[PDB]
DNA sequence: TGCCGTTACAATGTAACAGTGG
DNA sequence: CCACTGTTACATTGTAACGGCA
C-alpha cells in the first residue's frame, strides 16, 4: 500500500507540474507578443490617419 | 506627385492592415482559450505571473 | 544563428522522419546485414519516447547517405515552424500552368529576381495604373 | 447580417456570451471590455467590414447600439 | 468522360492508397471491432495484386465516410497521370510569400479569372506597356 | 443527383544558391 | 577553407469547392 500510495502521489505531483511549466510558459510569451504587436499598432494607425 | 506619395500611403496602409490583423486574430484566440479553460484551471495555475 | 534550436524538439522531427523513411522502405540503416538491420530499427522504435538517444543511435546506424537530406529537412521543418506563427510571415502554395510559369521564370531570371519579388514588380506596375486612372 | 455579425464580433472579442450582449449592453460595464479590450473590439469591427473610423468617433462608441449604429 | 480508366492501375493506385491511410491510422473499414477491422485490414494487405478483388473489397468493407475523398483523390491521380505526358499539359508549382498571394488572389477575385489568367493578362499588359514606352 | 474535370490550396521533402562565423 | 543556416523553387500527394453534363 506505502509504494502504490507513493507511486501515485509522485505520479501526480510530475504530471501536474509539467503540464503546467509546459502550458504557462507559452501562454504568458503570447501575451506578452499581443501586448508588443497593439502597442506597435497603434502608431502606425496614427500616422495612416493623417 | 500627389500619387507618389500616395504610393507610399498605400504601402503603410498594408503594413497597418497586417498588423491590426494579426492583433485581431491574437486577441480571438486569446478569448476562445479563456473561454475553453473556464475548467478554473487559469485562476492562478495557468496564469503565473512570475 | 535566427532561429532558436530547440534539442527536444529537432529530436522528435528527427526520429519522425527515420520513421517514416524506414516505413517508406528506405534503408535509413548502415548495415548491409538483415539483422543487424533490423535490430538497429527496432531499437530505434523503443527509442519513440526518449528523443534525446535519436542522436546517438543516428550516429551508431545512420545511413551515410541521409546526412544531406536530414540536415535539409529538418532545417527546412524549424523555419517553417517558425514562420507559421504570423499570417505575414507565411507562404502560400500555388500551382502554374507551363506556358505561365515558363514566361515568369523567364522573366524573373531576366530581372534577376525571385518569383515573389517579379510579381510585386508586376501587380505594382498594374496598381500604378489603377491608381493614375484613380487619382 | 451585419446586426448578427456584430453579436458575432463582440462576444468572440471580448468572450461574453450571446445572450448577455444585448443592443443596449455597454462594453464596459455590462460586457467588462475595458480600454485595451475595447480597442480590440474596434479594431475586430473596423476588420469585419473592411472599413475605418475617425478616433473620436469610434471612442464615441461605447455600446451595442451604438456599435451598431456606427456600422449601419 | 475526358480521360479513359484502367483498371489495372486504379486499381493499383487504389489498393496504394488504402494502404497508405491504413498505415497513417486511418480507419479503412466501417467495423468498430477491432477484429473484424484487422481481418479486413489482413484481407486487403493479402489482397495485392488484384482489380478484381480489390474493387470487391472496396464495396464491402469500405468505411462509408472515405468513399467521396477516395473518389477525389482518384480522380486527381488520373488527371495529373494522364496531363504529365506532355510539357505544356503539366502543372509548375511555386511559393509565394503572403502578402504577394493575398494581392493576386485579390484580383483574380475581383476579376473573375484564375491565378494563371491573371498573371497572363497582367504579363501581356506588362509588355504592353514596355512596347508604349518603347 | 452523382460522376468527372478543374482549381487552389496544405504539408512535407530536396536541390540549389547565398550568407555567416569559426 | 569549411561547416552550418536561411531562402527559393520546385515536386509529390491529398482535399474541398465549383461547375459541366447524363
Ligand atoms: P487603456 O486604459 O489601456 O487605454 C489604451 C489607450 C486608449 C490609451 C490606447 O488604446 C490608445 O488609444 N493609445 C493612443 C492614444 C492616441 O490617441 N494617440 C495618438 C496617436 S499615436
Amino acid at each position: 500500500a506505502i509504494r502504490v500510495t507513493q507511486s501515485d502521489r509522485d505520479l501526480f505531483k510530475h504530471l501536474i507540474t509539467e503540464a503546467t511549466s509546459y502550458v504557462s510558459a507559452d501562454y504568458m510569451r503570447h501575451a506578452n507578443e499581443r501586448r508588443t504587436h497593439l502597442d506597435e499598432a497603434l502608431a502606425l494607425r496614427g500616422e495612416l490617419f493623417g | 506627385e500627389m500619387e507618389n506619395v500616395q504610393k507610399k500611403l498605400r504601402k503603410l496602409e498594408r503594413d497597418y492592415y497586417q498588423i491590426r490583423e494579426q492583433v485581431v486574430s491574437a486577441k480571438a484566440g486569446w478569448c476562445a482559450v479563456m473561454r475553453m479553460v473556464k475548467d478554473n484551471g487559469v485562476e492562478r495555475r495557468l496564469h503565473r505571473r512570475e | 544563428m535566427k532561429y532558436q534550436q530547440l534539442e527536444n524538439l529537432e529530436c522528435g522531427w528527427k526520429w519522425a522522419y527515420l520513421i517514416r523513411k524506414h516505413q517508406e522502405g528506405e534503408p535509413i540503416t548502415k548495415y548491409i546485414e538483415n539483422s543487424a538491420a533490423h535490430a538497429a530499427v527496432d531499437k530505434l522504435i523503443k527509442l519513440e519516447s526518449e528523443p534525446v538517444r535519436v542522436l546517438e543511435w543516428i550516429e551508431q546506424h545512420m545511413n551515410p547517405d541521409l546526412f544531406n537530406r536530414m540536415k535539409q529537412t529538418i532545417r527546412a521543418r524549424r523555419k517553417r515552424h517558425f514562420n507559421a506563427e504570423h499570417q505575414h510571415t507565411r507562404k502560400k502554395s500555388i500551382d502554374l500552368d507551363f506556358p505561365v510559369w515558363h514566361r515568369l521564370s523567364a522573366l524573373s531570371q531576366r530581372r534577376g529576381n525571385t518569383l515573389s519579388e517579379t510579381i510585386v514588380q508586376l501587380i505594382e506596375d498594374a496598381e500604378r495604373k489603377e491608381k493614375y486612372a484613380n487619382q | 447580417t451585419i446586426e448578427e455579425r456584430v453579436k458575432k464580433i463582440i462576444g468572440e472579442q471580448l468572450g461574453v456570451k450571446q445572450e448577455e450582449v444585448t443592443n443596449n449592453a455597454s462594453f464596459v460595464e455590462d460586457l467588462g471590455a475595458d480600454s485595451l479590450d475595447t480597442v480590440e473590439l474596434v479594431m475586430a469591427l473596423e476588420e469585419e467590414f473592411d472599413t475605418e473610423i475617425p478616433d473620436e468617433e469610434a471612442e464615441k462608441i461605447t455600446t451595442v447600439q451604438a456599435a451598431i449604429d456606427y456600422i449601419n
